């Protein structure tokens, strides 16, 4: 298996790789929020409670 | 809406369009003028004939389909025939030259002049479209002369279209019989520069159709007429879900999602089970339990693979006529109790069903008897791995006495190409080893 | 579903701003205080007036 | 005579190296057909946008996709311009040997 | 003195763009408020990033 | 009223005008004798015609244009044929003597001595009518002696009225085919003039209307009868909106205010799409959707350049017939966001639409079909620029190696004009390419 993967630049298969690039970025900030609406949610949540 | 478009390449792939297009007029009311009876079914087409002929305002339907090739003998002549007054003017498109069998050749030499105007061809078909789910491809492998342009237009239409749907049927080599002795040569050519673009590909031996022909249909002499009858019921039964209604209805991008399994490998096979004659029609019955067990009978396919041989994983039945999802599911249960069928560990189930109330049709001058049940059995296996340990250990011989290769330098390629394709199909062979390891 | 996500994130003493903070079972503590970022520091103040109203409460 | 026979073979790998690069060209700038394009989700994916939501900077793929066409054509305008040499030093040999 | 200042002509950007975090009306003066938290922009009262088949930088019309 | 005044010149360009009025007779009715039937439709002359003939007393039509010519042979033969009584005679001038395709002897030996009468005539029909917005121009750049003669008159045509624009049409040079060698000389200089005094300047070329009448109408042997007959249908369409009402009405005043975006250039390419055989259009199909991508296709366009490599500037496009905004916007959308069609930004928009409810007419005998959409399609395109990159490269060669300029010293004229007329002409490439530099 001789390795070749380091620079080059002709890309014949390329779209479809920079769109699942995208799909990281796009989740972790979906995290990122999902954990702040919890800490917030529950503070609502027994501050409606007392 | 729902419509496809339809391109025959090849004087092999002239006739079987023929007599497609011979049973779609058949069933559609469509006489040799091109107009209906006196009743109102003229219109800016909408209905049934909407998907495949533009019955414009000429109240003629114009088919939706494209006839090229390279030589004008067989494109003359059926202008010559009957139907042309039909078939669109210049929907014919024909050169003045062969290819000598030679991929090369049909893909660099000429090609560079025709698929301009059949691009022209296309777009304009294409734009009168309005929902365009696909094309229906029909070239051959072993093709005398429709390998290289169907290459080169493929993957010119995939660069323009980048989404929808290719179903390429082709006429497989014949692994005893070898009409062409550059064949292998072609076929090799053709995979390993198509797989990257063909979206659906189903083969077929014409050996194993003539062996069908002459066990059940008892005639020791059939001919193509015959030949293409068949399988112009096989892609009437794959697009009768489009053009009549039933209990559920499957559609090609469902065919593709759960048909293959993953990338690369996508290259099942068919079966029609009720092939068979009048009078044993005439005098013995039909059903349900029968039919499915002809279907997956291990000899009645057009493929030498046997399933022993191979392994299964996936299956589609399409049944067309009146037909009961009680005994459906019943005769599944048998099928997958019985022992002999082996479906990977990796499916526990792989079956589609898929119901048209709507029966299939007998033709004028038939060779078929009246169907009422009728079965399209579309099955993946892995039985295809010997087809191509057959061909490489073919193709391997003569590359190593590297025999009749100046023709095609002569005409102008090179050799690196061969060894890519051939460390190709190594690696889809090895690919399939592991694919069968559980 | 807000209950599972929470447990599965680590930290189970979440302070839930009443409880004491447990100094071992902050976990996965936030990002930093940034305009950018799920952090924005219109919550921070928010989280910190509500815990402490909480206390008298 | 023995190097006109030499030449042909880099003459067709030369040659073959313009076709898939035009493929590359049509591979990279879409379908050109707008009208079925959308069912790969066009560009501007709704998930996309509706993850930009709050915006705060956006995606540099318009960048990086012009990027590689302007590499393309570069190296498409060179092939070019060294193709056209090719034919007329082969064709001045030609006549050469004839004279000879 | 400012002149616009777009990129090169493609074909796979839309005419049009949107812009969520400024078409969005209900949560519009907390957006407008960590518009300047972040100090990224608001300029002129008037962009857009997409005017046709074409885009231009963050920095709007300037 | 909404009247012209037109021009002929040349055995090249007095045959055209004599098919534009056979095809203008009938539209109208005019019959042979020029007199109406007993409908009527006489009187002082106000009738559709108003804006072509003026039928005054007499009840005959006469044409509002003027023949010039300086060979007796051809203008004597047509007002020996039928139209001799619907032509005015002395409104037929003529010469008896030749340019042999010298633009500066025609320019300086014959031009003298027969402007008189032509500016008598035309100033005795300029006071007879009202309105006259402008001329119509027909010569030839290839022009054996219309040229230079025509270059004088419009020279003072442009000093004696300035208040109206003028519209010129050229058969151009072919490129590749050249029936003469004083060709080059006479063009450049034909150009170099025109340029600044030229209101509206268009061009066509026939090697690429043999190429029509070969693809689409696929006649293998017309003649001058059929191109013409072309040509003329053109012009009529462009002139329909003065001829007819309808839902919306354009002028040529519009055209020039929309067309030309700056100082010189305002040399545009007529393109006319729906030309067909009879039986074509018999049982095919016929709608602004396929009309419209067939007039932007880039190869049915008459002059030899290529739109992919050009850039487009501004499209003017004239439906005639039966149609509905609602297609038409829909079609005009999606063609502005097709993809191959470069539009340049400093165009948003380029579109001007015009819509007409009278259907074209054809000839009795002719050769087109039954249409009942069509459109001619006006555009402004950086494609324009090939010709000149020839014909520049062309002249240069031929005017360092300097041959028959013997032939022009003989009567008066030397290189000087010779160096202007290409340091223009580059002037005009540099801004060509400028302007396509967005
Ligand atoms: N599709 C189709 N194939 C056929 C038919 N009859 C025979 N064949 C097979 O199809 C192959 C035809 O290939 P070719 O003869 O090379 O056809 P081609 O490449 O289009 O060009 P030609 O050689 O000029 O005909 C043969 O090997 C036959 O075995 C038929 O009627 N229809
Ligand atoms: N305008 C026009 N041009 C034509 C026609 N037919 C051919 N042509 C071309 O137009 C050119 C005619 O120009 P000339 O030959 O210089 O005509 P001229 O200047 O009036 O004088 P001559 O030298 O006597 O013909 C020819 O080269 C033809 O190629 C036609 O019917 N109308």
């Amino acid at each position: 298996k001789p390795p070749a993967w380091y620079a080059r630049l002709p890309l014949p298969m390329h779209r479809d790789a920079r769109a699942q690039q995208t799909a990281e970025v796009v989740h972790a900030h979906a995290r990122g929020a999902r954990l702040t609406a919890a800490r917030l949610g529950r503070a609502q949540h027994q501050i409606n409670g007392q | 809406m729902r419509e496809c478009i339809s391109i025959h390449v090849g004087q092999a792939g002239v006739q079987i369009g023929n007599a497609c297009w011979e049973l779609y007029c058949l069933e559609h009311g469509i006489q040799p003028d091109g107009q209906m009876p006196s009743d109102k079914t003229i219109g800016g087409g909408d209905d049934s004939f909407n998907t495949f002929f533009s019955e414009t305002g000429a109240g003629k339907h114009v088919p939706r389909a494209v006839f090229v090739d390279l030589e004008p003998t067989v494109v003359d002549e059926v202008r010559t025939g009957t139907y042309r007054q039909l078939f669109h003017p210049e929907q014919l498109i024909t050169g003045k030259e062969d290819a000598a069998n030679n991929y090369a050749r049909g893909h660099y030499t000429i090609g560079k002049e025709i698929v301009d105007l059949v691009l022209d061809r296309i777009r304009k078909l294409a734009d009168l479209c309005t929902g365009l789910q696909g094309f229906l491809i029909f070239h051959s492998f072993g093709g005398g002369t429709g390998s290289g342009f169907a290459s080169l237009l493929m993957e010119r239409l995939s660069v323009d279209y980048g989404k929808k749907s290719k179903l390429e049927f082709a006429i497989y080599p014949a692994p005893q019989v070898s009409t062409a002795v550059v064949e292998p040569y072609n076929s090799i050519l053709t995979t390993h520069t198509t797989l990257e673009h063909s979206d659906c590909a189903f083969m077929v031996d014409n050996e194993a159709i003539y062996d069908i022909c002459r066990r059940n249909l008892d005639i020791e002499r059939p001919t193509y007429t015959n030949l293409n009858r068949l399988i112009g019921q096989i892609v009437s039964s794959i697009t009768a879900s489009l053009r009549f209604d039933g209990a559920l209805n499957v559609d090609l991008t469902e065919f593709q999602t759960n048909l293959v399994p993953y990338p690369r490998i996508h290259f099942p096979l068919a079966t029609y089970a009720p092939v068979i004659s009048a009078e044993k029609a005439y005098h013995e019955q039909l059903s349900v339990a029968e039919i499915t067990n002809a279907c997956f009978e291990p000899a009645n396919q057009m493929v030498k693979c046997d399933p022993r041989h191979g392994k299964y994983m996936a299956c589609c039945m399409l049944y067309r006529g009146d037909v009961v999802p009680k005994d459906v599911n019943a005769a599944i249960a048998t099928i997958k109790t019985k022992r002999t069928i082996q479906f990977v560990d990796w499916c526990p189930t792989g079956f589609k069903v898929g119901i048209n109330y709507q029966p299939p049709t007998v033709v004028p001058g038939g060779d078929l008897a009246k169907v009422q049940r009728a079965v399209c059995m579309l099955s993946n296996t892995t039985a295809i791995a010997e087809a191509w340990a057959r061909l490489d250990h073919k193709f391997d011989l003569m590359y190593a006495k590297r025999a009749f290769v100046h023709w095609y330098v002569g005409e102008g390629m090179e050799e690196g190409e061969f060894s890519e394709a051939r460390e190709d199909l190594a690696a889809l062979e090895k690919d399939y080893e592991e694919v069968g390891v559980d | 579903p807000l209950d599972k996500v929470l447990e599965q994130a680590g930290r189970h003493s979440w302070v839930d701003i009443t409880r004491p903070p447990t100094p071992r079972t902050q976990g996965l503590k936030t990002p930093p205080p940034d305009p950018i970022g799920t952090y924005t520091p219109a919550c921070a103040k928010a989280l910190f007036e509500a815990k402490r109203l909480l206390m008298e409460s | 005579t023995m190097t006109l026979g030499l030449m042909r073979g880099t003459i067709h790998r030369c040659m073959k190296f313009n076709q898939e690069m035009y493929v590359t060209r049509g591979i990279i700038k879409g379908p050109l057909l707008k009208r079925n394009l959308e069912a790969r989700e066009k560009l501007n994916r709704p998930l996309v946008r509706m993850y930009q939501r709050h915006v705060g900077t956006q995606l540099p793929e318009a960048t990086r996709l012009a990027q590689g066409t302007d590499l393309l054509t570069r190296h498409n305008l060179h092939m070019e311009k060294n193709l056209k040499e090719l034919r007329t030093t082969h064709d001045n040999l030609a006549w050469g040997l004839n004279c000879k | 003195i400012h002149l616009p200042r777009f990129s090169l002509k493609q074909g796979m950007i839309p005419t049009r763009y949107v812009m969520p975090w400024k078409e969005n009306m209900k949560f519009r003066n907390v957006n407008l408020q960590q518009a300047e938290a972040c100090g990224i922009y608001a300029g002129p009262l008037e962009d857009s990033l997409f005017w046709g088949y074409s885009e231009r930088l963050c920095h709007g019309e300037d």
